[PDB]
């Protein structure tokens, strides 16, 4: 698994691959690891599939109820805090997951949350077995001044590098762009493929 | 116990709760072409009141809305219960296929408070409207837990007058704009003698779309 | 406690609940050749009502159906209870061999609410009909929890008139079509003086088959 | 609490439940040579009733049977309780040595419902008959939980008349056929003035054998 | 609560339960040389009753016996409680050294049912007699839970007459046969005017021996 | 239960609690330019009282304050409940975005005590004021659990007079100093005939800042 | 232990041996492992004796209560289903048994149920440590067209072969024949012995 | 065990073999591993027999109750979601099973669900010890454009290959075809045998 | 420990030795292992002393209460069944004992019950570490036609052989004879000694 989230001037970009190992072989080449959980909030999952899917359902319900009861979206930091409390409360019987939460309330934000409820904000982050390869790409090429279009190309290149070296990763790359003006926009695969050819990644 | 059978087979505490509902504000709902709409009368009382958070029409989710009448405190409790019930269904199954099931969960809670001593019955009537897998739905629910489905219905003090007006002039598959116009006329017919009709609350939803709350200016161009 | 013995050995709260059942709509059921049928009178009230989800005849499973009369909110609770009870039997044993056991579970729940203070008795009467390992069955159940099995029976306001008509004209092993015709005549006999008989609900089941809900046109060719 | 002592030391709610038992159908039981028998009067009411599942005589196991009178819904609950109690004894010990213990478990349950507020007393009287390690047994049990053992006894509306007839004509060690004949005469003596005696229910058991339910034709050759 | 203090400091529900005990059968017990005896009057009612399982004298264990009067159903519950209490003491310590402790456990249970609302007081009086480490003991216990120890005492309807007879003629260290003879005379003195005295129940126990139930012929040679 | 429906659909125990609130001290709150303020009348009773810990205005947190009227002991319980509720929200989410949610939690607690027997309703009315993500807020809450939002409102004995004064003279976006001056005039208008106005309690908060408690000298320069 | 159950045209035949090992020696040569639990239903037990005897008592009570409450015997498949639910409900604290249920409702049936509640219908089955030897005999000699008399001889031969090779088995063979016409009939030992001589099994 | 489910244009095809290992030998050659759980929904089971049979009974009851209460069949994705919640809720005391759910609501669907509640939709899937052999056949021969008749032949060939190489699999092949027009149709064994001869699989 | 129980025509004979090992040495040479628990019922105990003594107290109370409530003695088979239920109910937290129950209701009976609640009737049985030596004596010398006097000599010889070979056994032999005519009779030690001399066992 390889997931990544980066922050730009007024946008958040999140991306994953799609390979789901089960029964110690490549059973599903087209899984889903990136989810929209609020109007301007997204989430990526790594680890146990069953635990992660349950958590996604819980977060969608809680955020939706919050927005109805309080007339505003839950702030991104509060989303991370709520997740941190739930995970820590069962730390000795834990959800074995690693999560990324990203979105926009008044500024872009990306949060990394571990199985024990530790939550840390960062300018960019990556999870899964392919993450170390991603950090190498981000360390040498990431820039805060990048445009949205440059950022999308960057995450695509980072995940492509991970797929070449981490056997647990593979499949088509999914990308989401979150802005206040346009909201949560899932990039259609046709542009993802077009960028892949343009970047020379075959 | 308080709610017991009378000699003629009636539950007096349930009947008395129905009187409490008769004092509530008037609300209405009707089905139109590929959708359903809700109207609630927002009578102005004082300038000192913040007329933005009245919110007579409450969203249960993006596709289900409700309006209530009667004891406002009891109504808030039941609306909260409906929202939690709706979220539980979505968690278990991943979606909400039939709104009727959600209404029955609410009405079962209300029925329970009429059979067991130590509690009193909710003094509320509700109207639920929304879109599900079957299409546009419109239900009401009374303090006893009775449920019915309608093409058009009303609750509150002016319910009898509004229903009689709808009993003679309501049509099916009306366009949204014409249906909303018809709703205002029914609401105006129940008005206290020569009282004026202040800007009410309007909400509507159409197959494939989420709920829409009418803006103040949009409501203004209907009086 | 509320339900206590009177000096002559009667439970007044149980008697009063029986009065509530007397106000409910009229329903009937009878056995025919290799099957059983249910009829419920669907009196029309208003055009504004959605006359599709009335569903007076409720399926407990594919082979068991029920009709109720009295407090409609209490009736919905008992029907839900019956459906859950039926599913529990199927999970434990893999099948439902005797419908009588399912009825007793429902009637035991109703009996419980007549002996313990703090609750009131259900104001409902029910008719259960279906096919089991013994064949076609037809039971009723009253607010006290009394169960009886019949060749033909009725519940509701017009029960006395319908039963008297069946007491004189009912036959055994009648074909489905003739039995349905006889049922309409019994229903028409209890009608309020010279009131007209609107399209009722019809359901039937035959040995080896599942339940059948009669379509509107099929019911139309019976008046 | 409801069942409290009156100034003269009586429990009125228990007395009133005894009035409810006085309205029940008449049943009887007597011991004969190496066995015991039970008779219950099956008054016919309507042709529309399925006169096969009346089953006034209920088997507790293959060697123990009971007949009840009074509130039929309460009676069904107590019979179910007796069957579960009997199965629990067999599981624990591997057999049922004394029927008297089973009766006491039932009567203890009934006594409990006369001492604790919030519940009312069962309005039922029962007769238990069967074979155990001591031989043929015959008990009754009243709403208060009082137990007695008899050579012959009766319950129901006609109990006083049947007992008086048995008080003068009953004999011991009578053959099965003659004992059954004597039972019919006692039952006929309590009949409402010149009413006819319809086919009742007969059951009997003999040392070494299981319970026998008399067939309709066998009962027919006794009137 | 039901059992509350009256203005003069009396518990009416306890007093009324004492009236219920006054309607029970008469029983008596007295100490004799190295032992104690119990007598209970077995009034015959009907031939149809099985006069073998009356068992007015109930063994708590091999060395402790009891007789009761009043509500027979409540009495059976308390006797069962005493037997379980006796077995618990034997399990914990290996023996029963003082019968007085067992009586107090029973009377504490009865006292509890006079102080807490929601229950009524037991309508029973009991006499306990047996041999323990201190020797022959004889106690009674009333519905309030009051305990006393006697050389001789009586319970039931004829208690006042029997006690007065014992108040004038009772002696200490009487031989078993003479003590039993004295007991019959006291029992006969309370008889309803010129009523005859039927065969009662006799039980006795002597230091070093277990309880003895007198046979019918042995009782016959005392009238 | 105590709080039950009257024949006209009213809850008398709720109404009577409203009478208790009518005896409480008068308090008021109003919104001004980028902020909100609270005023409570501190009537002096005796020199012997420590007039420093009266603290009519209670902080729920640094950004939320409340004033109450009615049963002072019940008011302290509800204020404590609000503080714990506020801290729970901050722990779960890290912040408090909408004060309205906190008020609803308090009002839901109060609504609960009007529907379940065995408890009585809180005899308190409260005003909540503070700054949240939406801006300056001002709510009240009555014994029934009814919530409303205002530009300006009052509670207590002089509520009717103060509201009428505000109904004619209140303006929006007033500077802090002028708004405070207007508040004193409204408070003085409700004074008992020609009674003098002693130094009341003043608190205010402005967007971006925490709550401010006015010092005695600052209040002194307003009379 | 060796138990066996086979189905014929309109009959069920069940049979066991009688050796009960306890304290790691042959303490009881005359145990009981075959029980009638309903009018037309039988049961054999293998595994822990205490667990099996408790289960037999439970099944007798439940079936008897069922027949009283519903006026008909519980169908054989429902008997197996009821057993499956009870065993599975305590699968992590299990009855360590292997069971065979056989009987007639409208056709003959034999069911095999394991400790975890797995229930499978079969034409014939065998349990206990001697079962593999029985399956060899049944595989080569069983025929669906056999008469009842032929079937009784077959199960006797199968169990005799197991007794020659499985030290945990031994003792006299008990046989029960279940038909609708005659009900549950326990063959008297005198015929069992007579057949054993006739078949040349000494 | 070998189970398989594939999706075609407007149909779902599911198939299993029948061998049930118990007591570490081939006790039952004719087990049942494919079940209809709704009007247009099917289910296959692999793993512990007792756990799987309990789950089948639960699903039949829940789906039947759902359809009665809401007047429509539960959508296939909701069926998978309900299963995912139940399995995950006991993840530390789990049902040791692997499940396939397939059916038609408005389009064909096949879902794979593991013991921890992980649920993933796929065009085709296979479970059991024979599954890797099945994936080899499907990878080289499956086509989305196949007719129903071609698909039935494909799953038969795939399972036959597994039976040649996985000792835990064996017995007759059961096949079910689900369409909106015809509903859940269990292919009679006579056509299964006829296809086996026609395909040269003896 | 060595205990034994045998059945004759109309009598039951039970016998034990008296050595009680505690703290891994011979602390008590004169323990008690044979108890009368009803008018015509006896019990012997082997295993943990504390567990056994508690069980003896429970059985005395239950049987006494049973006889008072039902006016007859509990049948011997019911005594064994009651014990079996109690032991099995705590099988995973068990009484570590082995028990023998013997008595007369309408015929003599001896039952052997293990720690897991397994109960088996037998003509004779023996428990404790000396039991295998006893079975050798009983196998070669026991006869159903023996008189009571012959049976008493037999059990004495069997226990004496065990005492010569099992170090955990020792001390004086206690013997009880149960008949309907005479009830539970504990043989006085003077006759036990006299028989020991007469049999040549010194």
């Amino acid at each position: 698994t390889t997931t990544v989230g980066i922050t730009l001037k007024d946008a958040v970009i999140m991306a994953t691959e799609r390979r789901v190992t089960m029964e110690n072989f490549i059973m599903h080449k087209n899984g889903k690891k990136l989810f929209q959980i609020d109007t301007y909030t997204g989430m990526t999952i790594a680890g146990l599939v069953g635990d992660a899917q349950v958590l996604v359902r819980y977060m969608k319900a809680e955020l939706e109820l919050y927005r109805l009861q309080r007339r505003v979206n839950m702030p991104i930091e509060a989303v991370a805090t709520l997740l941190s409390n739930m995970l820590n409360q069962v730390k000795y019987m834990p959800y074995m997951v690693q999560l990324l939460v990203g979105g926009i309330d008044t500024a872009p934000h990306v949060f990394s949350i571990d199985a024990a409820g530790g939550s840390v904000e960062d300018i960019y982050a990556s999870t899964g077995s392919g993450s170390p390869f991603v950090y190498g790409v981000l360390e040498s090429q990431y820039s805060e001044k990048m445009t949205v279009d440059e950022g999308v190309d960057l995450v695509i290149r980072a995940i492509s590098a991970a797929k070449q070296r981490d056997s647990a990763s593979g499949g088509m790359i999914d990308v989401a762009v979150i802005t206040r003006k346009d909201g949560y926009v899932q990039l259609p695969t046709d542009q993802i493929e077009s960028r892949i050819r343009k970047l020379g990644l075959i | 116990a308080i709610t017991v059978f009378s000699p003629d087979g009636r539950l007096f505490q349930v009947e008395y709760a129905r009187e409490a509902v008769k004092k509530g504000s008037t609300a209405l709902g009707m089905k139109f072409a590929n959708g359903v709409l809700l109207i609630s009368d927002k009578k102005v009382r004082s300038r000192l009141i913040e007329q933005n958070s009245i919110e007579k029409i409450q969203l249960i989710d993006d596709y289900v809305a409700a309006v209530t009448s009667g004891l406002v405190a009891d109504a808030r409790v039941l609306v909260d219960f409906a929202r939690i019930s709706a979220q539980q269904e979505k968690v278990t199954y991943g979606s909400l296929v039939n709104i009727e099931n959600l209404v029955k969960r609410v009405a079962d809670q209300m029925q329970q408070y009429t059979q067991y001593g130590g509690v009193r019955p909710y003094g509320v009537s509700l109207i639920f409207a929304g879109i599900d897998q079957i299409g546009p739905r419109l239900f009401d629910c009374d303090p006893a837990g009775t449920i019915n489905e309608y093409k058009a219905t009303a609750i509150g003090s002016g319910k009898d007058a509004v229903v009689s007006f709808l009993e003679r002039e309501y049509k099916e598959n009306l366009p949204e704009k014409e249906a909303v116009t018809l709703g205002i006329k029914a609401l105006k017919s129940s008005l206290e003698e020569g009282e004026e009709l202040k800007a009410p609350e309007i909400a509507s939803i159409t197959v494939g779309n989420k709920y829409r709350i009418y803006d103040q200016e949009e409501v203004k161009k209907f009086l």
